[PDB]
């Protein structure tokens, strides 16, 4: 029907109408999508892993005919630590895509929450196996598998991660071009190589990633290259902002302000600071403070006029 | 919308032209910066020299030192590094790259190499790598760092390659037992530079950190190796830093002893090494040496220590006089002389039981209270033996006066166990 689900969207997404009482009455009246509306509201509301025990009520009524609880029955074993309950669930998602009934974009994002390190303990090695059958008939888990290796060395040396770039490099996947960068840049699975790390976020960047724009920001900042390329650092470190990434702006703050090669400009570290407040840290704050301390009041003024020109970014 | 711009900062302040500002004794050695290309910096007094001599006791003291070297069996492979000006006046700006006699500092150094081979010293010769303009393939691979007195590792491996070939031409690399190796890029470093960080606390400005890679030489049934029969003597130089031990054995291709140490200087490697029982039991075909025109050739104090050293000190040797003593704050006589001691026939072997000693601060007595009051360091930048040996002097009229007691000064506090001998020179056998 597809019919609770997106009107609790609209009801949630703009409060110009309460949610969780009609939910109720669906749910009281019986109506199957009640309790697939429920957990999309305690996602919402932020209250989810408040309530993952009925997560796991609700999705487990409703697994064979609903495969997303696949994702959200994993995420919950995975949080409170049910190795058991995991196994008996991947157990029944293996059978599930071999007879058919789940695709195999599912069960590479049921291997993505086995690996996810943000929710408790991992099974980095049963996210493998699942990739490597799914991967021949799903491309795009060949670059999961290369980020999957990536973070876990564990599972597969520079070589084998190269293999799987190259398979999912042919869908020319813009995040595998991402991966190559980051590994140049990181110097963690191999010796660091600007030029080579330049190359690849390049590329990741002209395919859409923004995040390939704070790398090349912070390499141009860096002079890892060689030297320091001040405009460069700035406009790519802007680009990453005004996409989305906070740890940009507070970059962009860093940059007018350290020296090391580029001219210090308080009022534009400044503007760049207010804006680094989105999402708050000590560190933010306090390079605020002190900003702000150092400037006079008509600078002040003018910097207030590049920070609510800045905010008018329409970006829609 | 709105546009963000940035700039470069910060040309060396005026302020550092002036020679009043470096008043320290570290100062001394950047006096004083110049501004070039980019953010290379130069010190007119050290790297835009045009001189490279030392006096005659100095020529008399290397010659001697290599003759010293040949009796107990070693070649001397003498690395004399060309300076930062020879080798990248073309990043100077206009003005300076002008100024400096390129061709009158090339010929002078070129002259102290070829003085340095009038005394049997095996001499690569490092003067076809000054007025480096590197190929664009290599455009950022410079000799020298921007901002420090170091080469770059790419610098390292340029003069290694010379050093080979000088190696490969030499009678005593016959019977050394030949190694492949590998040379990969094995990581990156950040200098931040010595000159920048003068520069930077006289104007209170601030440098960006020169990025540079890092290279590491590996050796590639029984084909494991013995021991080296060559060994490297430097400084901070020769260190793990820049892989100037690696690139020599990967063009040389032999095993190399690396005994370098920053902080070591002209002598405080060759002075950990020459008392070392590595050195007196396993003593090496082929002695690399490396140091540069920034150390005065004509130290005294050196040159009696690395004889005495290539003499073996006063062991397997009878003693004239000998002290065994608990040395207390204050002054501590040792030893008092009947035999004629003849200063020009003699050498002091001084070993303390506490192998953390660095100073050895004594005074040497003769007739009528005619005295020689030496002071000893060792560098504070590596573990030291705790041992100073030392010819008697024989300058002027010294080489004659008769000893008749030696004195050593205590500790602030505490006491010291110390062993001195008293013994002839033989002339630099076994
Ligand atoms: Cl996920
Ligand atoms: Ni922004
Ligand atoms: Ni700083
Ligand atoms: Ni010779
Ligand atoms: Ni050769
Ligand atoms: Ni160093
Ligand atoms: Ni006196």
């Amino acid at each position: 029907s597809n019919t609770l689900i997106p009107l609790a969207m609209l009801y949630l997404s703009y409060p110009q109408s309460n949610a969780q009482q009609q939910i109720d009455q669906w749910r009281a009246a019986g109506n199957p999508e009640a309790g697939l509306a429920q957990v999309l509201l305690y996602r919402t509301q932020g209250t989810y892993d408040q309530h993952l025990g009925e997560v796991e009520k609700i999705c487990k009524a409703a697994l064979n005919t609903t495969d997303i609880c696949y994702v959200e029955l994993a995420t919950v074993y995975q949080k409170r630590g049910q190795a058991d309950q995991q196994a008996a669930l991947l157990g029944q998602l293996k059978s599930a895509y071999a007879r058919g009934a789940v695709p195999a974009t599912r069960v590479d994002s049921v291997a993505r929450v086995l690996a996810d390190r943000s929710l408790g303990q991992t099974d980095e090695k049963t996210a493998k196996e699942l990739l490597e059958q799914v991967a021949p008939a799903n491309p795009a888990s060949w670059v999961s598998l290369a980020q999957l290796v990536y973070d876990f060395p564990e599972l597969g040396d520079t070589d084998q991660l190269m293999a799987y770039i190259d398979k999912g490099r042919e869908a020319e996947q813009p995040r595998a071009e991402l991966l190559l960068g980051r590994l140049y840049y990181e110097g963690k699975t191999l010796p660091a190589d600007a030029q080579k790390a330049e190359q690849h976020l390049q590329a990741a960047a002209e395919a859409g990633e923004i995040s390939a724009h704070y790398y090349l920001g912070q390499l141009y900042r860096r002079g890892y290259l060689g030297n320091v390329e001040p405009q460069k650092a700035v406009d790519h470190l802007l680009a990453a902002a005004r996409g989305g990434q906070n740890s940009a702006d507070y970059a962009l703050a860093q940059l007018f302000s350290e020296g090391h090669g580029i001219r210090p400009q308080p009022g534009n570290a400044w503007v760049f600071a207010q804006l680094s407040q989105a999402n708050p840290t000590p560190q933010s704050a306090e390079l605020l403070q002190q900003l702000d301390q150092q400037l006079t009041p008509d600078q002040r003024n003018q910097a207030q006029q590049l920070l609510d020109q800045e905010k008018r970014a329409r970006g829609s | 919308a709105p546009t963000f711009s940035a700039e470069p900062c910060c040309q060396l302040c005026p302020e550092a032209h002036d020679a009043s500002r470096y008043t320290t004794r570290y100062q001394q050695n950047f006096t004083t910066l110049v501004q070039a290309q980019g953010d290379w910096l130069f010190r007119t007094r050290e790297d835009l020299r045009t001189e490279f001599n030392t006096t005659p006791a100095g020529y008399k003291r290397l010659q001697q030192v290599h003759d010293a070297f040949k009796k107990r069996g070693v070649e001397l492979v003498v690395v004399y590094q060309p300076t930062r000006g020879l080798v990248n006046r073309n990043m100077l700006n206009p003005a300076e790259k002008a100024a400096f006699d390129y061709q009158k500092a090339l010929g002078n150094y070129q002259a102290m190499l070829k003085r340095f081979a009038s005394m049997g010293y095996n001499v690569p010769d490092l003067s076809p790598l000054t007025n480096e303009q590197l190929a664009a393939a290599d455009q950022g691979k410079d000799f020298y760092f921007r901002g420090d007195q170091h080469w770059t590792p790419y610098g390292a491996e340029r003069a290694a390659k010379i050093v080979a070939d000088t190696v490969h031409k030499m009678p005593a690399f016959e019977g050394i037992p030949r190694k492949e190796f590998e040379t990969r890029k094995s990581g990156r470093m950040g200098k931040t530079g010595t000159l920048h960080n003068v520069a930077g606390q006289l104007c209170g400005t601030s440098y960006a950190v020169q990025y540079m890679d890092q290279f590491a030489t590996e050796p590639k049934l029984f084909g494991d190796s013995g021991n080296a029969q060559i060994t490297l003597v430097g400084t901070s130089h020769s260190g793990k830093n820049y892989n100037f031990s690696g690139f020599l054995e990967q063009y040389i291709g032999a095993d190399v002893l690396n005994v370098a140490f920053p902080g070591g200087g002209l002598e405080g490697s060759m002075i950990q090494y020459l008392g070392s029982e590595e050195f007196q039991k396993n003593p090496p075909k082929i002695l690399i040496w490396e140091f540069s025109p920034l150390y005065r050739l004509d130290q005294e104090t050196i040159w009696r220590q690395i004889l005495g050293l290539l003499d073996d000190g006063c062991d397997d040797r009878p003693a004239l006089m000998s002290a065994s003593t608990t040395l207390k704050p204050g002054k501590n006589e040792l030893m008092v002389n009947i035999k004629d001691l003849i200063n020009r026939n003699l050498q002091m072997d001084v070993k303390f039981e506490d192998p953390s000693v660095k100073v050895l601060q004594a005074t040497l007595w003769y007739l009528n209270g005619r005295h020689e009051d030496i002071k000893l360091e060792k560098p504070e930048t590596s573990d030291t033996d705790g041992r100073f040996v030392f010819q008697m002097r024989e300058d002027e009229d010294w080489a004659s006066q008769r000893l008749l007691a030696f004195e050593v000064q205590g500790p602030e506090s505490g006491t010291q166990k110390v062993e001195a001998k008293l013994c002839k020179r033989n002339n630099f056998a076994v």
